[PDB]
């Protein structure tokens, strides 16, 4: 049924003339039909497990290339095709593995509001099944107070592949975030502290982060401006605003209604 | 039809926790506030109450060499001009009426 | 006027007589069942030192 | 258009509420949806009261059996119209934008939303939804500190 | 979603996703408003085709919207539709 596939699917294609071959593929599926759904041909399942094999295979073999942008269009039409579900059979290989990539991504990049409403479509496998799937939630539960010890020391356990291009981002979000904290007007820190209390021996970033943010580190101080008072003793903008308000009162209070 | 609201609970438990702490006391050391809220290393019970700082949960600040924390005391709103804006808004209201 | 018409539902349908007029929930909250022996709270703590 | 004035005063208003609540009672609810997408729609052009009320309540309740975005529409939706409601149907409103909120890790300003809408619910006997808007308000109200 | 077909360059994948959207924005404008600058994107700029598809189904998001001056402005762009 118009496969042309079965040649470096399973095998590798370390950017190969593959890319040309999925947009044949996707062009070709356009034009036999429905690429998403219109409601009809129910007994046609064909092209429609041909569909969803497609769009995760080539979601699978884009993490490998990296194309952040482009991931989203393969995940959101696979989050499409679990839905309509007509007589389909749900069960793949996947269809947990690809939802727990997809609450990784979504996690790192710091967004986790609707991290928290992708919760609410999947009703008992949440603590039970899918270790796919309990081990992010896992994560997320640990970054929701401030422990990040455990945090760290877990990327000795991971339930399928490597995930770096998922890990590695975390990680450095969580730089982000301990920068963002560690503000607020506090004293002096040595050039050794701040540097030690996350990962980095004694490298140039924790220089990056000088030259790239501020604290002057003059005197070993690093100092972050924490005050922010302003707002003196200025009585003349309600001179004009509150003279304003009072003659509306007295406006509207003789005036016939 | 409330199951997952309630299933996250548990950090919130030892966030109210330190926010009661944190009203009781003004000036207290970080060796009695692991001790006495059974957390065990207090390396991490600056990250806690630090976390608990941005969100606005406490108004302290932390002298992380010194050891210490103290909360700011802020007073005399009367002063300020914010009740006359909440009565202004009762003003208008009535009237309206 | 109060046509309280309503989807959501009832829901559900005591040795329990013993109305101290009002509230102690914080009251007996407090003392939730620890610290009893208030005399022995006392006694055995000015022998302790 | 015609009689549009006494036929969308009322009757109109209830008639969407009853027939919608036949198909909860022992159906589907999707076409239903559609239609009153549709019915919205026809509203706020010739008319802007209590069509664009039970309307709203009614679209909202359906999303929120199942779960899907269900925010999307609240931010366009220009609100509940105030300057006339039946005070009932702000309580609702109310009430469905709390929870919508409150799921999307929005705390603080709950609680004062919810509570709002609490207390504009009657003296009447019946403990349908307060039982419903107190549970939530607690559970909300445990968190925080 | 769907809309995400506009990114990818393919004049025809993109003259098929915006040829159907058409379809089914009576209901799901809500949805399709944070996107209507990319889909305007796609016209008066002379590198597409049936560019009067997009002048059209701007004009029925705006309108949803009630922003009657962009729903009559793109109407009168699409023209002939």
């Amino acid at each position: 049924m118009y496969e042309q596939l079965k040649g470096e699917w399973n095998r590798k294609s370390p950017n190969l003339s593959k890319c040309g071959e999925e947009l044949g593929r996707l062009k070709l599926v356009l034009l036999e039909l429905n690429f998403l759904p219109t409601t009809g041909t129910k007994l046609t399942k064909q092209q429609l497990i041909l569909a969803r094999d497609i769009l995760e295979i080539g979601a699978q073999w884009s993490i490998l290339r990296k194309d952040i942008p482009s991931f989203e269009r393969y995940m959101a039409q696979l989050k499409c095709y679990y839905f309509d579900y007509k007589e389909q059979l749900p069960e793949s290989a996947y269809m947990h593995q690809l939802l727990g990539l997809n609450l990784l991504f979504l996690l790192s990049q710091n967004r986790v509001a609707e991290f928290h409403t992708e919760l609410e479509r999947l009703p008992a496998k949440d603590i039970q099944t899918n270790v796919y799937i309990k081990h992010p939630v896992s994560l997320e539960q640990y970054l929701m107070e401030g422990s990040y010890n455990k945090v760290f020391l877990a990327k000795g356990n991971i339930p399928a592949e490597s995930y770096t291009f998922f890990i590695d981002i975390l990680l450095d979000t969580i730089r982000d975030e301990i920068a963002g904290c560690i503000e607020k007007a506090y004293e002096k820190i040595l050039f050794t502290e701040a540097t030690r209390i996350l990962f980095f021996n004694t490298p140039k970033k924790m220089t990056d982060y000088a030259k790239k943010r501020g604290w002057v580190l003059g005197p070993n101080n690093y100092y972050s401006f924490a005050s922010q008072q302003q707002k003196p003793e200025d009585t003349t903008i309600p001179s004009t605003e509150l003279a304003k308000q009072v003659i509306e009162y007295a406006r509207q209070l003789e005036m016939i209604v | 039809g409330t199951y997952t609201l309630i299933i996250r609970l548990r950090h919130n438990v030892i966030k109210t926790g330190v926010r009661m702490i944190s009203l009781s006391y003004s000036r207290i050391s970080l060796a009695d506030i692991a001790q006495k809220l059974q957390l065990d290393s207090p390396e991490d019970a600056e990250f806690i109450v630090a976390k608990a700082i941005r969100d606005g949960v406490i108004e302290a600040s932390i002298n992380h060499e010194k050891g210490y924390v103290q909360s700011k005391e802020m007073i005399d709103i009367y002063s300020t001009r914010e009740p006359q804006l909440a009565f202004h808004q009762r003003i208008s209201f009535c009237l309206d009426i | 006027m109060s046509e309280k018409k309503q989807p959501v539902d009832l829901g559900l349908l005591d040795a329990h007589v013993w109305e101290d007029n009002w509230d102690d929930d914080n009251v007996e909250d407090d003392f939730s069942n620890q610290l009893r022996a208030e005399l022995e709270k006392h006694g055995y703590k000015m022998e302790t030192s | 258009s015609t009689q549009n004035r006494r036929a969308l005063d009322l009757v109109a208003a209830k008639c969407y509420y009853y027939h919608a609540r036949v198909y909860e009672f022992l159906d589907k609810l999707d076409v239903v949806r559609s239609f009153l997408h549709a019915r919205l729609r026809t509203a706020t052009l010739r008319h802007d009261a209590d069509g664009q009320a039970t309307l709203l309540n009614l679209l909202l309740r359906n999303y929120l059996h199942y779960s899907l975005y269900d925010q999307a529409e609240k931010l366009v939706s220009k609100s509940v119209f105030p300057e006339q409601a039946n005070n009932n149907e702000w309580a609702r409103y109310l009430y469905y934008t709390g929870r919508i909120k409150a799921i999307q890790l929005e705390y603080s300003e709950a609680r004062r939303t919810m509570t709002n809408a609490l207390r504009k619910a009657p003296q009447h006997t019946a403990v349908g939804f307060k039982q419903t808007v107190h549970k939530l308000l607690i559970v909300v109200e445990l968190l925080l500190g | 979603g769907i809309i995400s077909l506009l990114d990818e360059d393919e004049p025809q994948l993109k003259e098929f996703a915006l040829h159907k959207l058409n379809a089914v924005v009576n209901d799901f404008w809500a949805e399709i408003s944070e996107s209507v600058d990319k889909i305007e994107v796609l016209y008066e700029d002379e590198g597409f085709r049936s560019r009067q598809f997009a002048a059209l189904v701007a004009s029925k998001v705006f309108y949803h919207l009630g922003a009657f001056e962009e729903s009559l402005n793109y109407a009168l762009g699409a023209g002939d539709l």
